[PDB]
DNA sequence: CAGCGGCTCTAGTCTGTCCAGC
DNA sequence: TTTTTTCAGACTAGAGCCGCTG
RNA sequence: GCUG
């Protein structure tokens, strides 16, 4: 099927956006078990699917925020004593859309950022609309460090998951229900399958390495099953899944999915020739004779 | 105006065609052999200071081969090729060496045999009638443009670079924006890099063992003092603020004078010759000679100032902080900054090694017998070899491997076999590029068609296989360009307003009206008012004022203004249209056609232009008369000569999908026909000849 | 912010003296002594708003005796003001109806 | 044209290195059945027609 | 999708008016040789030539080619050929019919490359594996991979309904 | 468009032709001007134009952090020589000022003394940049290497500044002998001369 | 602290960051405020084009090229203000443009060096320079009338 | 106040890129 | 003494890092 | 280099 592919494109999830590579280069992708695939897709369903306000919460948590978008206003403040970057933050974005951030939260993300802000001397002010950061303790600390800490406090996630960036909400056609699924572009499927609203029971992804680590062996096996099955409906080219279900079984029934890589076949042989009719010739019979 | 299509056989007669080739290599036999000369000029021995051999003038004769001891008579294309001889011509050249204590001065010496192609100026073909032909056996429909080397005729295919003393902004595999000039002289070929692997500004070259962090760089040049540099660059909260990063690096170590970072840059440069090399050139010493000469070698030092320099590493930092914002990346795919060279190039580069390397040999035999064999004066004449020039140049246009470990340049497949299938395959192979990037096997990159190419480039003609763009035709109408003097568009450009780049402190940069002036790639001052300077310029080069090949492009994005004259751009003919109506006005048609004028007669009366890739980018040409509109500029002579040789031998291109197109441009080079006139003369090692071809 | 030296012109930093914070030079005796409040405010850009208030908003801009729309000449229409961009923009001003039969944006 | 282009081999000369036949029509040339034809036969089944083919007809 | 509309509906009128006798349809209503959309393209209009299933980039700044406008985002600046193959192309139609092609005949050639280096792959990988009498496949270490092919032991070729074995209405019928 | 307002005549001077400099100092902005400023000297060659200038800078001021003070000038001078000293208190007293030449050529620049109704062109014998020296960091260096391990003379030259009456006297000699009205001789040449000259054939 | 040596906030034009709480000009707006709002003396500086067109008198040499030192002192051209804010100096039977140059804003002083003795000398500075102009010929009407 | 556990991170490096036919 | 001439890629060490872990 |  790979050989007969016209190259057509048209493969966006009907979204118009976010194209998913969908030839070769994705049977490629599945068959290597790469960790890392480009185009990660998370398809969640939510509790509610009738309401448009639910999915714009849901979306909320599921995507990440940035300091400075809700940030009305950043300033490294010099006095007679005690130089000190203060970012002033509004409260109104913080209402107006309905992101649960405080002082108290943001303060909390100011620490663990790695901009050495990990000192409790960033400090809360008046409601929830000032946070202080002084200084850092050393590397260049007088003004320098507050000078990387300005560039670097806008950049700092408030809220939501930093790994997912690009949630975009799709209305399904039907005429007696219309539903709203949210489609996620990014690789935590375990955050991505516990906020508040995203029923896990339906999540799913395109990736069978972020697969595998959450949802057992089994699961792997049926989603290289149907990546597969998927992308090669996609591309016209029928096959049977007897074929998908041998090559399925086949990469995982060693305990682990093993990619068919150069790697993945030294876990899955252990016979040396055959190993070495393929890559590294020189590798595997030395290590073979030692 | 019907007869507009008469230009193009006007056009053609003169340039266009296989003439790229043969124009290319005349300039090479009769300039630029000269300025290498002159560049190596002068080879003094260590072991006597008197002793000196300059080079006074090099001749390159007409093509003789001599079959006994002193006979030296002429020799004919048809002869070569059916002996299995090399066709070429003696490098004779004038020195005067020391001798044994005088200045003696010699006329006429020969330092190697030089490879001619066919139809060239020093050739015997060429001036010649079709009967005079027939007396030396040679085709009078012959392309030309290629060497009879060991009885093979053999092609130098046109090379696609990107263009030298031209900053490239481009994204390393790190998403990383970086920058890289190529800096092609006379003496010296260098590749200087800027970039920004941990947020923090850093030089790299060859010379150097480490990375060193720009602000070192600028110290070490004289812009001493931390607001000149910050003023230079940039005064925008965000070009400052990015620096920022990399002024803290030299802040941390204690550079803050010239002689602390000059000193730092000479503990890192490679000192890799020990040995030869005597006592000499300090640490501070060795850096103020790379500060000088290797680093950014086309901006040229005055007496050690490096006001010039300084000012253009800071355009080219700055153009790293714009891109890495935005992440707009130059493209290495537009034509623009893409620049072929062709045979002179090519044969120049090895000619430079080969007279290096001979003046060397020279030097290293003077410095061993001068000092030790005998009272008996060391006359270098004897000892000269004219094998060393002679050998190089055959072994690198027979077999296609051009390995000059001087430049690092190690590329193969330069030179193939002319292909004798028929006559289009060889007229094919004349106009044949091959590009810079080979392993390359992404589909959107170099074998893509680029709309750049478009009157440049047959967008039909390529190979289906391993190299579907690699491998590209040029189209009928295109002339590359050959390198100019540059003495008047420098001179015009200082009369027309564009103060000096020294009188000012680098703060004018970054106004918004200010605008850099940049000729070949060196900055020639700062403009106020953009537009004067390019109508002017274009209204004096319509005039014959300047030559007709100089390129002036202004980009508003980046407040520049580009005069070209470099050399290996891409340039095709124009109409211009002044206030929607075309100027070659019917009668100056008709006036080509009975022979009152010529087609240079219409560049320099204004009706005609040329315009490179870069130019194109601010002209708003118009196919037909009838789509002529309020802003288009200029007009196309005639749309056909988009195709190229191969496209147009098939009937009504346009009415058919695409992919035939291209299959058929291959198979008409694989056809069975007529070669030539002396098809029955030639004994080549397979032809294939149609009975009763119609 | 840079601020650089009055004498050569070096980068100055901000260190702690005996009596107030001052800006100094790093290659000559320059410094300067922090006396009162000084500031510098970055404000960078907010989100985009346009697809927030859609589809029946919390909004809360409307009072008593406020105007009507005027196509409709009824008060069945929210409107709202927002800054788009950071807080120093002049506030826009932009209006929705609503009612039976009726649909309309307006500005 | 097909004239050249037709290449026949039964027994003729093998490469002193290897013992396997030449490579080129001009030598006598031998045809080289590959990896993917080689799996093609394991994928048809047939163990007797890859050992007859790559060791008796080769170089057993 | 506008720019589709144009070439369906045209398609649409072509086919109607074209005799029961065309050489290019009967060969397209049997499955011969071609398709409707390369009669239409022949016939009626050729569509937008999409590369990387857009419009054609712009290779100069803000501009696809030097013939039109800056910023110009009209339908025919773009890659639209309202023209026919029988009417004939433009000279900027025909360069952007020539940019999609090209980029077809890249992809095969790259392609191929591709697939030859993944099937060795999958063949250095999965050629042990065979059906035992057992039933069971297994590998040449005797691990099972499965217990039975594909769960219910049948075998792809001899399926005659999409992945079942008997298609039964059909056997009734015989 | 005729000429309605401001034909200005335009004269030209040479009194001051072999004596006129511009100097500039990139790094010194507009506002803040050396005039209030102590000069200690001024030194010259006169060919290979090269002035240096040393510039006074007070100790009771606030922005002078006396302590760093006391410790520079340790390092630059032996603790109590002072037989060669760049300071002679034990504070660093003076900047240095070092110049760098623009260009070799200044024929086509000339100063330009508007006042109302004329100006006064006069030509420039140099254009210098002024800049503030570190040589002070690398004597300090190498009087610390010690213990651990030019054929054109100066010129001095009297500083007058822009305050003192030899600059308002001075001044003066930017005009030339008014001349009421005349056609130049020289400058008479045609737009065809004037075009061959600026574009001389190759 | 002292209020005439603040640190130096990095536009020259905005030098100001601490405090005690533009557009572009034209040569004919330039030339206007020095003729009828303030009567003030100052100090232009003009680069001239590298060749004028004059012959050096009696000067012995060729054609070659021309410049404020060979002329004489006295009246040099006139030059012209015209409507809509074209600028000419007429400096000949040719009409030369001007324009205003770069925008300098770091200090310039015009200073007289005279090396009245052997060793020693005066050094004088006569004003700052603030203005830049620039003349160059215009190629359009030179060249369209021949 | 001190240490070793895992981290985590950037680059580093070697490894491929269809079959063959002339 | 002086240019590059494909594009990823999932391994293998180091450099730390900060914080509990004693 | 080209055909396959
Ligand atoms: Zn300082
Ligand atoms: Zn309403």
């Amino acid at each position: 099927p790979g050989t007969q592919m016209t190259l057509k494109t048209f493969h966006f999830a009907g979204v118009a956006s976010m194209n998913i590579t969908l030839g070769v280069p994705r049977i490629k992708e599945i068959i290597n078990a790469s960790k890392a695939i480009s185009t990660p897709i998370i398809t969640a369903q939510l509790d509610k699917d009738d309401d448009a306000d639910y999915a714009r919460l849901v979306k909320g948590r599921i995507e990440k925020t940035l300091l400075g978008e809700i940030s009305e206003y950043i300033e490294e403040v010099f006095l007679p004593d005690d130089c000190f970057i203060l970012v002033k933050l509004s409260l109104e974005r913080i209402r107006l859309l309905r992101l649960e951030v405080n002082a108290e939260t943001v303060r909390y993300s100011i620490c663990t950022s790695k901009l050495r802000v990990k000192p409790g001397d960033v400090a809360v002010h008046g409601e929830a609309v000032v946070c202080v950061t002084p200084r850092e303790n050393s590397k260049s600390s007088m003004y320098y460090v507050l000078q990387f800490l300005k560039e670097d406090l806008p950049k700092v996630v408030v809220q939501g998951i930093p790994e997912v960036s690009r949630a975009v909400i799709h209305i399904d056609e039907q005429s007696g229900k219309e539903k709203y699924k949210l489609l996620v572009e990014g690789d935590n499927l375990r955050a991505v399958m516990a906020t508040h609203g995203v029923k896990g029971t339906r999540t799913t992804s395109n990736n069978t390495y972020e697969v595998e680590k959450t949802l057992g062996i089994e699961a792997a096996r049926t989603t290289i099953i149907n990546e597969i099955q998927y992308t090669m409906v996609n591309h016209g080219m029928s096959i049977d899944r007897r074929h998908v279900m041998l090559l399925s079984d086949l990469m995982t029934y060693k305990g682990e999915v093993l990619g068919i890589t150069r790697f993945g076949l030294a876990k899955m042989k252990e016979s040396v020739l055959m190993l070495a009719s393929f890559e590294k010739t020189a590798d595997h019979l030395f290590d073979a004779a030692y | 105006v019907e007869e507009k299509w008469r230009l193009l056989p006007a056009f053609l007669k003169v340039k266009g065609l296989v003439k790229q080739h043969i124009d290319s290599f005349n300039y090479f036999i009769n300039v630029e052999i000269k300025k290498i000369m002159k560049a190596n000029e002068k080879v003094t021995s260590d072991a006597d200071p008197m002793w000196y051999l300059k080079y006074l003038n090099i001749y390159v004769g007409l093509p003789d081969v001599e079959e006994s001891f002193n006979v030296t008579r002429p020799v004919s294309p048809h002869e070569c090729r059916l002996r299995d001889m090399t066709y070429s011509a003696p490098i004779t050249v004038d020195i005067e060496y020391t001798r044994g204590s005088q200045r003696i001065i010699r006329n006429a010496l020969p330092i190697g045999r030089m490879p001619i192609m066919l139809r060239s100026s020093n050739c015997v073909l060429t001036g010649k009638t079709p009967a005079e032909f027939a007396k030396l056996n040679e085709c009078p429909l012959d392309p030309g443009g290629y060497f009879i080397v060991k009885g093979v005729e053999k092609v130098i295919l046109i090379q696609e670079q990107l263009s030298k003393n031209r900053i490239i902004v481009e994204a390393d595999r790190k998403g990383a924006v970086g920058a890289s000039v190529t800096s092609s002289t006379h003496e010296k070929k260098s590749r200087t890099n800027m970039a920004v692997k941990q947020g923090r500004f850093y030089l790299r070259h060859n010379t150097l063992s480490e990375d060193i962090p720009i602000v070192i760089i600028f110290k070490a040049m004289g812009v001493e003092s931390d607001q000149e540099i910050v003023q230079m660059i940039g005064t925008e909260e965000h070009v400052m603020a990015a620096f920022g990063p990399s002024l803290e690096e030299c802040q941390k170590a204690q550079i803050f004078t010239q002689m602390q970072a000059l000193k730092y840059i000479g503990n890192k440069v490679r000192r890799q010759r020990m040995w030869g090399g005597g006592p000499k050139k300090t640490k501070i010493e060795e850096a103020r000679e790379l500060l000088a000469s290797t680093i950014l070698t086309h901006v040229p030092v005055k007496e050690f100032n490096f006001r010039a320099k300084c000012i253009y590493t800071a355009v080219m930092v700055r153009r790293v902080i714009l891109a890495q914002g935005d992440n707009k990346v130059d493209d290495r795919d537009y034509y623009g900054n893409k620049r072929l060279e062709l045979a002179g190039q090519l044969l120049s580069l090895l000619f430079e090694d080969l007279f290096k390397k001979f003046n060397s040999e020279m030097k290293k035999i003077a410095d061993q017998v001068i000092p030790k064999q005998r009272a008996a004066q060391f006359d270098v004449v004897k000892h000269m070899r004219q094998d060393q020039i002679t050998n190089g140049m055959v072994n690198a246009i027979s077999t296609g491997n051009w390995s000059l470990k001087r430049f690092k340049m190690d590329r193969q497949g330069v030179t193939q076999v002319l292909s004798r299938l028929s006559y289009i395959s060889a007229l094919g192979m004349m106009t044949r590029i091959s590009s810079q990037f080979e392993k390359t096997r992404k589909v959107s990159g170099p074998r893509s068609l680029q709309p750049s190419q478009w009157g440049m480039l047959c967008p039909s003609d390529t190979p289906e296989g391993e190299a579907c763009g690699l491998v590209k035709n040029l189209a009928l109408m295109t002339h590359i360009t050959t390198d100019m003097e540059d003495g008047p568009i420098v001179k015009l450009a200082s009369n027309l307003g564009v103060e000096d780049v020294n009188l000012l402190c680098g703060e004018e940069l970054s106004y918004p009206n200010v605008f850099l002036v940049f000729l070949n790639g060196n900055i020639l001052g700062v403009i106020r008012d953009h537009k004067k300077l390019v109508n002017t310029f274009r209204l004096m080069r319509r005039a014959g004022y300047i030559n007709e090949f100089v390129s002036i492009s202004t980009n508003l994005t980046d407040r520049c203004v580009y005069i070209s004259s470099d050399g290996g751009r891409l340039c095709r003919p124009y109409i211009i249209v002044k206030k929607q109506k075309p100027a070659v006005t019917n009668k100056h048609m008709e006036e080509l056609a009975q022979g009152y004028r010529n087609f240079e007669d219409f560049l320099h009366e204004s009706l005609v232009e040329y315009l490179d890739v870069n130019e194109e980018n601010d002209c708003n040409i118009a196919l037909y008369e009838h789509t002529i509109n309020k802003d288009t500029t200029h007009l196309e002579i005639e749309p056909f000569t988009l195709l190229g040789v191969c496209a147009g031998l098939i009937p009504y291109p346009h009415h058919n999908q695409s992919p035939r197109n291209t299959y058929q441009c291959a198979m008409g080079k694989q056809a069975m026909g007529t070669i030539g006139y002396n098809q029955r003369n030639r004994i080549d090692t397979l032809m294939y000849l149609l009975a009763y071809p119609q | 912010m840079l601020l650089f030296c009055p004498g050569c012109g070096n980068g100055l930093i901000v260190e702690e003296g005996q009596r107030c914070h001052r800006f100094a030079c790093n290659t000559c005796p320059y410094v300067h002594n922090i006396t009162r409040k000084v500031t510098n405010r970055k404000y960078p850009k907010l989100k985009e708003v346009d697809d927030v208030l859609g589809g029946a908003a919390a909004w809360e801009n409307v009072d008593s005796t406020a105007e009507s729309c005027p196509k409709c000449e009824h008060p069945r229409a929210y409107f709202m003001q927002l800054q788009t961009r950071s807080a120093d923009e002049p506030m826009t001003t932009f209006y929705k109806c609503c009612n039976a039969q009726c649909g309309h944006r307006w500005r | 044209m097909v004239l050249d282009k037709m290449h026949a081999r039964a027994r003729g000369p093998r490469a002193v290195l290897t013992r396997q036949p030449t490579e080129g029509r001009s030598r006598d040339g031998g045809l080289r059945l590959g990896e993917m034809e080689r799996d093609c036969l394991i994928g048809y089944g047939a163990s007797m027609l890859l050992l007859e083919r790559l060791m008796i007809s080769s170089d057993a | 999708k506008e720019l589709s509309v144009i070439r369906d509906h045209a398609g649409s009128a072509c086919l109607r008016e074209l005799d029961k006798s065309n050489s290019p349809l009967t060969m397209a209503l049997c499955g011969s040789k071609g398709s409707f959309i390369n009669i239409s393209q022949m016939i009626a209009c050729v569509g937008q030539q999409a590369i990387s299933g857009s419009r054609v980039p712009d290779g100069f700044e803000n501009r696809s080619l030097p013939h039109f406008e800056k910023h110009s985002k009209l339908p025919a600046a773009k890659g639209f050929v309202a023209n026919s193959f029988y009417s004939g192309l433009t000279p900027t139609e025909f360069f952007f019919h020539t940019m999609a092609g090209r980029e077809g005949l890249v992809d095969t050639a790259v392609k191929t490359a591709e697939t030859g280096y993944m099937q060795r792959r999958l063949v250095k990988s999965l050629e042990d594996l065979c059906s035992q009498y057992d039933l069971t496949v297994r590998s040449s270490t005797g691990d099972i991979i499965q217990f039975i092919y594909g769960g219910d032991g049948l075998d792809p070729a001899a399926m005659e309904g999409k992945d079942e074995p008997l298609e039964f209405k059909r056997v009734l019928d015989n | 468009d005729d000429p309605v307002v401001q034909e200005i005549d335009v004269y030209l001077a040479k009194s001051l032709a072999e004596k006129l400099y511009l100097f500039q100092y990139p790094v010194r902005p507009a506002s803040m001007t050396y005039d209030d400023i102590p000069h200690l000297s001024a030194k010259i060659k006169p060919k290979q134009q090269k002035v240096e200038l040393e510039m006074a800078i007070d100790t009771l001021n606030p922005n002078y952090c006396r302590s760093k003070g006391e410790q520079i000038a340790l390092n630059v001078d032996g603790a109590c020589a002072d037989e060669t000293s760049t300071y002679s208190s034990k504070l660093m007293d003076k900047q240095t000022f070092c110049s760098s030449q623009t260009t070799s050529n200044t024929s086509r620049y000339a100063a330009a003394l508007y006042r109302q109704g004329e100006l006064h062109l006069t030509p420039l014998h140099g254009i210098l940049q002024l800049r503030p020296s570190f040589s002070y960091l690398d004597k300090a260096d190498a009087k610390h290497r010690e213990r651990e391990a030019a054929e054109e003379p100066w010129v001095h030259l009297h500083y007058y500044g822009l305050r003192d009456s030899r600059s308002e006297h001075e001044r003066q000699y930017l005009l030339c002998p008014g001349s009421s009205g005349v056609e130049n001789t020289e400058l008479v040449k045609s737009p065809s001369e004037y075009l061959m000259m600026l574009m001389p054939p190759s | 602290i002292i209020n005439i040596k603040k640190e130096k906030r990095e536009t020259d034009e905005e030098t100001k960051q601490i405090l005690r709480m533009l557009p572009k000009d034209v040569s004919v707006a330039e030339l206007l405020r020095e003729l009828s709002l303030t009567k003030e003396e100052e100090l232009l500086f003009l680069q001239l084009p590298d060749t004028l067109p004059g012959q050096p008198p009696t000067q012995d040499i060729a054609e070659n090229a021309c410049t404020l030192a060979d002329l004489t002192e006295g009246q040099v051209g006139k030059l012209l203000i015209r409507k809509s804010g074209r600028v000419q100096l007429l400096l000949g039977k040719v009409t030369l443009d001007v324009t205003m140059g770069t925008a300098c804003s770091f200090l310039q002083e015009l200073v007289s060096v005279g090396l009245g003795d052997s060793r020693t000398g005066e050094m004088t500075v006569l004003g700052h320079v603030k203005h830049k102009l620039v003349c160059s010929p215009d190629f359009e009407s030179l060249l369209d009338h021949k």
